[PDB]
RNA sequence: GGUUCUCCCCGAAAGCUAUUUAGGUAGCGCCUCGUGAAUUCAUCUCCGGGGGUAGAGCACUGUUUCGGCAAGGGGGUCAUCCCGACUUACCAACCCGAUGCAAACUGCGAAUACCGGAGAAUGUUAUCACGGGAGACACACGGCGGGUGCUAACGUCCGUCGUGAAGAGGGAAACAACCCAGACCGCCAGCUAAGGUCCCAAAGUCAUGGUUAAGUGGGAAACGAUGUGGGAAGGCCCAGACAGCCAGGAUGUUGGCUUAGAAGCAGCCAUCAUUUAAAGAAAGCGUAAUAGCUCACUGGUCGAGUCGGCCUGCGCGGAAGA
RNA sequence: CGAUGUCGGCUCAUCACAUCCUGGGGCUGAAGUAGGUCCCAAGGGUAUGGCUGUUCGCCAUUUAAAGUGGUACGCGAGCUGGGUUUAGAACGUCGUGAGACAGUUCGGUCCCUAUCUGCCGUGGGCGCUGGAGAACUGAGGGGGGCUGCUCCUAGUACGAGA
RNA sequence: UGCUGAAAGCAUCUAAGCACGAAACUUGCCCCGAGAUGAGUUCUCCCUGACCCUUUAAGGGUCCUGAAGGAACGUUGAAGA
């Protein structure tokens, strides 16, 4: 793993404490430790965090990647925040936040609330689409992707988290 | 599965030469589709004067003449079939004990080596289905004979009642197969035919060339060959013309003299077609007292599934040796008996459709490309890649040919979409 | 979704994976290419 | 159908022929008992033989593919096959070269079997003849050689061997025919064969090296696959190696063919040429040619492996039954 | 062959899933209703009649659906005899005849008092470590497991409309 | 159908982790159910007298006392062969 001979570069302002395989994290967004690691050792000196295989198991280099990605998520997430754009058109589509809770009136008979979990955070300059914040990317993408798998975009409206103006493939079927 | 006798050895064609009532029998057309299928035969002997047998269908001394190649190969050429519930019928089917492929099989092989649309290969199995049950359902005798007749007691059920039913199951899964591919095609209609379609069918004498002429004439051309290729089959498609545009004709294969009437029962997936279509043309020269049969056939046909009321317009066939003269335009009443200048090689001239084509739809002025000074943005272009038709004749100050064409519907929605800032028309 | 035995890489686009124990191809580009279970 | 007490010794056959015969019987082969004979009989070594099986070969009998031009037709003007325009775009009948295929082919030809000699050693003379007494003539599986069948059958019919029949004991869970081994009797004895040594269940949680991660082991084929292990080579390369990527691509690259689209979805002349890292009358694709890569490509900060193919060990999916 | 009773129906069922309906997905020439195919799934449900003995088959009509197989082509010591399984008689055909029919027609005797296993219920004896009276905990085991229509959301989503 | 993610600097639902997902599975609902010999638990009630032979936790016989409770028997039941 060449991502693995490469050690993730630490600032001044973050600040790691390794208590044997658990890694723990200090940022100014949150502290957070998810990962606990199996095969794969972690020490620093030189304020870089190494990864390296214990023994000739022939998978502790790619375990070593995953952690070298994994410590490398956790530094951008304690810095600043990862997933926006998450966008959900629609006739009659509605987003608004309050709280830890956030309601989609996505054309259902029933208003549907999604639960937010702890460390996150969900914003809504205007009412089609919602931006988040979270230090967890993991944690932020499943919710991202529970919010996209409350209603499924079909082909025929483009729906979808979508950049700027990016689009979505759109079937042309049944142009009589 | 369907296996058959072992083929690929020289044989003959059994036909009676001198039937001494229809005569005629130029035999082209019958040896063409016999290259086109391409039954071999490295010599061809003729039987003088052979009057038919109507008691065997065959001579004993002409089948121990072709028996030294009988010997080879196993089979000889025995005709007919129509076998029904009479026992009559059953002694019918089995007169024919002879080594026989019958000319069901040998007319239809073409086709089923070749089959390129999908009904008409579902309906080739089944009648291939349809000739082996008239050997095997009204063909029960021979093993009713040799077995002793153990397991027909118990149900009512007549002789080998298993194997008929396995068969009756085969064409039920294949006729369910084929209303299903039914239902797909009725939606592949639904999404391609607007409320009309202007079809004709034509067949006869062989030799015409259909893909050939597909690729010659709609400015779409494919390489290939004068022999026959994988390209047959008769397919609804568009065809190009000098004016008109869409029209939509089946390519029908060469048509067989004389004995087609459970083959047409078996082409039914062709001629299915035929019987929906307003407009009833066909291309027959009336110099043949062979056709006389089929022609009885066809208004029988016609009387059968009625709507023969349009009278049919003509094209004369056998033309493809004179090319004596332009057509010109001469007047004697309305029905106009006239002959037809029609050629297959040059367009020239094609003027009586082209007069009718014509007829049906005219005002090709209600185009109105708008004289504007061009600007940039916006709807622009859309109007130049919408839709046109024919051919350009030149013409100054922009009368560009670019159409559109709908009915009342959109006429009145022409007044509602849009804001006809021109201001030209009231 | 195919359950052919024989999976194959149907265009350019087409990937393979190996998920659980079985194998099966994705297409990012046309969704009817995509299998399972060869 | 039944056929009644004991011990000891030997010990089959289910084949050939014939049969108003096919489930019976007669003769012979096989069994027992008794006389007689002889380096008689087996085994191994050496010596003398005949073969046409296996395999091969294509000269013959046939079959079969390709390449080498005509005596005459398919025929070429052919009612100019002109004793000269014929003599081709097929067989040049045949013949030559290469490649196959045969139970009823052999210009070749094994191993083995078989017959006959000489020699030792072993064997209760086993071998042969005659005489007394039978049984049997319904066989089965497995290995090898086959006919038939579908190179199906616990199918049928043969040759040969082993087993059961008529042979127990040990193993393969259970088992006549498979493997080891032929039980005179007794022992609270040792070694061993096939098979095994984690517990049932006796004996290695033995040693070394490697493989697999699927419960393979412990049911199954074509085919599919960056599963993984080993081997031998090839292309790129510190004239920076494979990744990903900001940015870059124009005047005959708008001549002809629904011409204010020929040019990217319909093909032929056609890339001579220019600011040839890069000039594209664009194929694979593509939304409404005017978003993008292989695009004949790269100045590139980016830096030690990378990418295909060949063979082989063990795996994975194809893999659904009451 | 010193007897394993032959179809269909009735009564009662049980199993496999190669799934008829209901359930969850993918793809679609899936705009919505409606379809086609493929994957997972056996929990439950899975027609009444006219015809002739029918399994079949035709048809009327229904249902969300009227599944395919195994269970001695399930089930006769559970039932039936409409048909072959007889003996009487007749027609057609064959046989100079007695007779025959893998043809037809009319009629034509179906026993069992349940020892053992197995089930359904129900008790007696003893055990449970002094003997009783009564409540329980729950290791196990069984039962149940179907679904239509109408209305609101809404004539909304979609569709040019229908 | 997915998130994060290397092996395989890109990608990838999976190998390490994690989150959904059906009338199927386990519970949920209703019955039998400690013969559950793995014979269970809780509350209550009742018995606290002698002598011989002793082949010994020994074990047998004699006199007295024989409780809590059960059984028997009659009257029977919307329980029952």
């Amino acid at each position: 793993s060449r991502v693995a001979k490469a050690p993730v570069v630490v600032p001044a302002g973050v600040d790691v404490k390794i208590n044997g395989q658990v890694i723990t994290i200090k940022g100014k967004n949150g502290e957070l430790t998810r990962t606990l690691n199996d095969a794969v050792e972690v020490k620093h000196a030189d304020n870089t965090l190494t990864f390296g295989p214990r023994d000739g198991y022939a998978d502790g280099w790619a375990q070593a990647g995953t952690a070298r990605a994994l410590l490398n998520s956790m530094v951008i997430g304690v810095t600043e925040g990862f997933t926006k754009k998450l966008q959900l058109v629609g006739v009659g589509y509605r987003a608004a936040v309050k709280g830890n809770v956030i309601n989609l009136s996505l054309g259902f008979s029933h208003p549907v609330d999604h639960q937010l979990p702890a460390g996150i955070t969900a914003e809504c300059p205007t009412q089609t689409e919602i931006v988040l914040k979270g230090a967890d990317k993991q944690v932020i993408g499943q919710v991202a992707a529970d919010l996209r798998a409350y209603r499924r975009p079909e082909p025929y409206k483009g729906k979808g988290v979508r950049y700027a103006d990016e689009v979505v493939r759109t079937k042309e079927a049944k142009k009589k | 599965m369907f296996d058959r006798y072992d083929a690929g050895e020289q044989a003959v064609l059994v036909h009676i030469y001198f039937t001494q009532d229809k005569d005629m029998e130029d035999l082209q057309e019958f040896e063409s589709l016999v290259s086109s299928a391409g039954v071999e035969a490295l010599q061809v002997i003729t039987g003088s004067r052979k009057a038919p047998h109507p008691k065997y269908f065959v001579g004993e001394g002409k089948a121990v003449e072709i028996a030294e190649a009988v010997k080879a190969t196993g089979a000889s050429v025995v005709l007919f079939d129509h076998a029904l519930s009479p026992a009559q019928e059953r002694n019918l089917e089995r007169l024919c004990e002879c080594r026989v492929i019958d000319r069901t099989g040998l007319i239809l092989d073409i086709f089923a080596q070749r089959a390129r649309t999908h009904e008409g290969k579902l309906q080739v199995e089944l009648a291939q289905l349809r000739h082996l049950a008239t050997r095997l359902v009204r063909g029960w005798t021979h093993l009713e004979r040799q077995k002793g007749g153990i397991g027909l007691r118990g149900p009512g059920e007549t002789q080998l009642e298993t194997d008929r039913r396995l068969l009756r199951n085969r064409i039920v899964q294949i006729q369910s197969r084929l209303e299903r591919v039914e239902k797909q095609r009725e939606q592949g209609r639904q999404s391609r035919i607007k409320a009309d379609v202007p079809t004709v069918s034509l067949v006869g004498y062989t030799n015409a060339g259909k893909s050939t002429l597909f690729n010659r004439i709609t400015e779409a051309r494919v390489y290939a060959a004068d022999q026959l290729f994988a390209t047959l089959d008769p397919t609804l498609r568009r065809i190009d013309v000098a004016d008109v545009g869409e029209t939509v004709l089946a390519d029908t294969v060469g048509f067989i003299r004389h004995l087609p009437h459970d083959l047409v029962a078996a082409f039914k997936a062709t001629l299915q077609e035929t019987r929906q279509a307003t407009l009833l043309l066909h291309v027959i020269d009336a110099a043949d007292v062979r056709v006389q049969e089929n022609i009885e056939a066809v208004n029988t046909v016609l009387e059968e599934i009625d709507a023969h009321e349009i009278p049919t317009l003509l094209v004369m066939n056998k033309i493809d040796m004179l090319e004596d003269f332009e057509p010109r335009i001469d007047r004697d009443e309305e029905n106009k008996p006239n002959r037809v200048w029609l050629s297959a090689q040059t367009g020239a001239g094609i003027p009586q459709l082209f007069q009718a084509l014509t007829e049906r739809l005219s005002g090709e002025v209600a185009q109105h490309t708008l004289r504007l000074p061009p600007q940039e943005g916006r709807l622009r272009s859309r109007f130049y890649q919408l839709q046109a038709i024919e051919k350009e004749w030149m013409e100054e100050d922009g009368s560009v040919s670019l159409q559109v064409r709908m009915p009342i519907v959109d006429w009145r929605r022409l007044c509602k979409q849009e804001p006809a800032l021109i201001d030209y028309l009231i | 979704m195919k359950v052919r035995a024989s999976v194959k890489k149907l265009c350019r686009n087409c990937k393979i994976v190996k998920r659980d124990g079985v194998i099966r191809v994705i297409c990012s580009a046309e969704p009817k290419h995509k299998q399972r279970q060869g």
